[PDB]
């Protein structure tokens, strides 16, 4: 983040000390500078590291989620009228690859919300403005099964009621992770099948725990439906705030394939280039 | 000892390892 280091000028050089030759065996970086193999000037060094930053790295806002609803009747059965994401940020590549650089991760996080609609026909009427609302369903607490359930209530989940044509709306959360840093890999089970009991149980997804598990959100239109339908969606998009980061990991070099590290397609990122060619 | 003198101007005719890095 802070100032590089000057430049300082180096003449000619006749000596036993060879910082050009190493030993990479040792898995160690060679920390040489560009006066240790050519003859240098000096130079008062003004650039910065400051965009560099972890945080700098990560604090852009990031879709994560569109998540579509409708407002048309309870008696259509083609409309949703309310949508349950889980929540996660591997629906999308660009902010799973930037966060899987790393294997542990701690930050808070600030989700925006922006929300766009749309009639879906024109010989129907018109609408009102609508009010959406996100509730927060934390692992264990009741999934709404309709609509305009009890669930609905948020007597202790929190809820964000949107008025459409308002600015995104924006909350912010702490860390709320269970462990002490979020696990981007999982290089295990969530269960260790036992000998003797069947094939059937112990069975568990490989590198899934309740590490990642932050409960989904309920996205509803509040109003009765007009007597035409309306087509909503929310995207949402996830900042990571206050980053620390742990044990860098090699990118992502070829196309995601499901939450975990598979891959199927796309095994030849690079392309064909001469070994003497320019 | 033995004395010397000079009769003329002219002083002429005055009597008689292996690494490196360059
Ligand atoms: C106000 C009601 C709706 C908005 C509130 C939703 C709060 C959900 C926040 C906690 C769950 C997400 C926490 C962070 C997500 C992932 O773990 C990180 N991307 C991990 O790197």
């Amino acid at each position: 983040a802070n100032n590089l280091p000057d430049t300082q000028s180096s003449g000619p050089a006749h000596s036993k000390e060879t910082p050009a030759l190493t030993a990479v065996e040792t898995g160690a970086t060679n920390p040489l500078v560009p006066s240790d193999t050519v003859q240098t000037r000096h130079v008062i060094q003004k650039r910065t590291r400051s965009e560099s930053t972890v945080e700098s790295f990560f604090a852009r806002g990031a879709c994560v989620a569109i998540i579509e609803v409708d407002n048309d009747a309870p008696t259509k059965r083609a409309s949703k009228l309310f949508s349950i994401w889980k929540i996660t940020y591997k629906d999308t590549v660009q902010l799973r690859r930037k966060l899987e650089f790393f294997t542990y991760s701690r930050f808070d996080m600030e989700l925006t919300f922006v929300v766009t609609s749309n009639y879906t026909d024109a010989n129907n009427g018109h609408a009102l403005n609508q009010v959406y609302q996100i509730m927060y369903i934390p692992p264990g607490a009741p999934i709404p099964g309709k609509w305009n359930d009890y669930t609905w209530q948020t007597s202790s989940n929190p809820s964000l009621f949107y008025t459409y044509g308002a600015p995104p709306a924006r909350i912010s959360v702490p860390y709320v992770g269970i462990a002490n840093a979020y696990s981007h890999f999982y290089d295990g089970f969530a269960k260790v099948p036992l000998a003797g009991q069947a094939s059937t149980e112990g069975d568990s997804l490989y590198g899934a725990a309740s590490l990642n598990d932050f409960g989904s959100l309920a996205v509803r239109v509040v109003n009765d439906h007009n007597p035409t339908k309306l087509t909503s969606k929310i995207r949402v998009y996830m900042k990571p705030k206050h980053v620390r980061v742990w044990c860098p990991r090699p990118p992502r070099a070829v196309p995601y394939y499901g939450p975990g590290v598979d891959y199927k397609d796309g095994l030849a990122p690079l392309p064909e280039k001469g070994l003497t060619t320019y | 000892n033995y004395t010397t003198i000079n009769y003329y101007r002219d002083s002429a005719s005055n009597a008689a390892d292996r690494v490196m890095q360059l």
